[PDB]
């Protein structure tokens, strides 16, 4: 089954952030640009004919780079939509980067959009939803690093929020995304002792 | 303001009933793993509606969600008799946690827009809906497929939160 969703996803989110107030503005000019020019080629290809999200990161990413809590919750709930429903793999690597990729930046930049307690609490939460979705995901290889990342940010959440539903959201979100990485850890493990095993025969 | 869980075994219907309450389309869906939560307005009370996975594996998890909800939105699918009772043996661990005390229970009979789904009674009566007390419920046939249902149901749910 091949689907429109994600298409869906992709122009709806856009089109709400260019149609927000404090995006006409200069100010938020290059994320204008972005956005339309993404829109652009989306929609000039959907008529046509698969559209590639992998290249379409960089309204998402100046979105979240945003002074505006609108915009960047946006931003967030529309990259965990993209990265769940498997259609942001980012297994390309940038070029001083490597060995990390694509969806490591995303991470990052999901991670980065908490600055401490003063963060928008509604941005929190998206932060919160993406993370775990990021790191639970079958799909996408995460370094490690990243990984790592990805654990501090909700934890420093919990500890830093002044919002309880958000405490105890980032509170289970942890204990999943843990036991998650530790569960996938010793099935790699176990893969690994398998392919060892049959190697023994010659 | 008013936090609503949505709750059931994987495939009930949780996720596609979750979009339909916000923004009325029939969305495409993946098993839920990490959670969704969106803000839903039926005329006119603020909702915070919490969409977790039914996956065996992701049910021990619901429970940490329990704090401060204000109601539950329990999914079972109409075509899944095998599974009814799984649906029961999960609805009476929940009731049991004294965090949902004061929660009120709406129960979606999903999926009815299909032939071979059981009757509200047939399923209210697996799901022992009769013994409950303390506790305040409806059960509402639905299809989210569609849009038989969702409209009843919340509006019952809706003045149930205003009383209370
Ligand atoms: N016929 C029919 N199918 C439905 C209905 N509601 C949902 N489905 C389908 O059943 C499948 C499960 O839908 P979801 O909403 O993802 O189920 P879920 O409750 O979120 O399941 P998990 O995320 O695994 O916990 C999907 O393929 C839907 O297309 C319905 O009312 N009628
Ligand atoms: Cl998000
Ligand atoms: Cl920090
Ligand atoms: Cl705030
Ligand atoms: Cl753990
Ligand atoms: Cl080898
Ligand atoms: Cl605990
Ligand atoms: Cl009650
Ligand atoms: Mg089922
Ligand atoms: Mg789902
Ligand atoms: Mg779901
Ligand atoms: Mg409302
Ligand atoms: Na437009
Ligand atoms: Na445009
Ligand atoms: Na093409
Ligand atoms: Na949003
Ligand atoms: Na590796
Ligand atoms: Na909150
Ligand atoms: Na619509
Ligand atoms: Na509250
Ligand atoms: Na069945
Ligand atoms: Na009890
Ligand atoms: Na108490
Ligand atoms: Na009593
Ligand atoms: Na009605």
């Amino acid at each position: 089954e091949g689907k429109k969703t994600k298409n869906m996803f992709l122009t709806r989110a856009l089109e709400k952030i260019l149609a927000d107030k404090e995006v006409k503005k200069a100010h938020h000019s290059q994320l204008r640009k972005a956005c339309e020019v993404a829109l652009e080629e989306i929609k000039a290809e959907t008529e046509k004919q698969f559209i590639e999200a992998d290249k379409y990161f960089l309204p998402f990413e100046l979105a979240c780079q945003s002074k505006c809590p609108r915009i960047v919750s946006t931003s967030l709930d529309c990259l965990q939509k993209l990265i769940a429903y498997g259609h942001l793999t980012g297994n390309a690597p940038d070029s001083t980067t490597p060995g990390k990729k694509l969806i490591d930046r995303i991470i990052e930049t999901i991670c980065g959009c908490f600055q401490g307690p003063q963060t928008d609490e509604g941005v929190q939460l998206q932060i919160i939803k993406a993370l775990l979705t990021a790191v639970t995901s079958q799909h996408i290889e995460i370094h490690e690093g990243t990984v790592l990342q990805a654990v501090r940010t909700c934890y420093n959440i919990y500890l830093a929020s002044k919002n309880l539903i958000n405490q105890t959201t980032a509170k289970a979100t942890l204990t999943q995304m843990l036991n998650v990485i530790f569960a996938r850890m010793e099935n790699q493990a176990l893969q690994e002792a398998k392919q060892m095993e049959k190697e023994r025969h010659r | 303001e008013m936090r609503i869980l949505i709750l059931g075994l994987d495939g009930a219907g949780k996720t596609t009933i979750l979009y339909r309450l916000q923004v009325g389309e029939v969305v495409t869906t993946i098993p839920t793993i990490g959670f969704n939560v969106e803000t839903v307005t039926y005329k006119n009370l603020k909702f915070q509606v919490w969409d977790l996975g039914g996956l065996t594996s992701i049910r021990p998890y619901w429970r940490c969600y329990y704090s401060n909800t204000d109601a539950v939105i329990y999914v079972v699918d109409s075509c899944d008799r095998d599974r009814i009772g799984i649906s029961k043996s999960e609805l009476v661990a929940m009731l049991e946690e004294e965090e949902l005390r004061k929660a009120i229970l709406v129960v979606f009979a999903n999926k009815q827009d299909m032939e071979q789904a059981m009757t509200s009674s047939e399923m209210a009566n697996s799901l022992g809906l009769p013994a409950l007390k303390d506790r305040k419920w409806q059960i509402f046939k639905t299809s989210a497929t569609k849009g038989t249902g969702l409209d009843e149901a919340m509006e019952w749910l809706v003045e149930t939160l205003k009383s209370r």
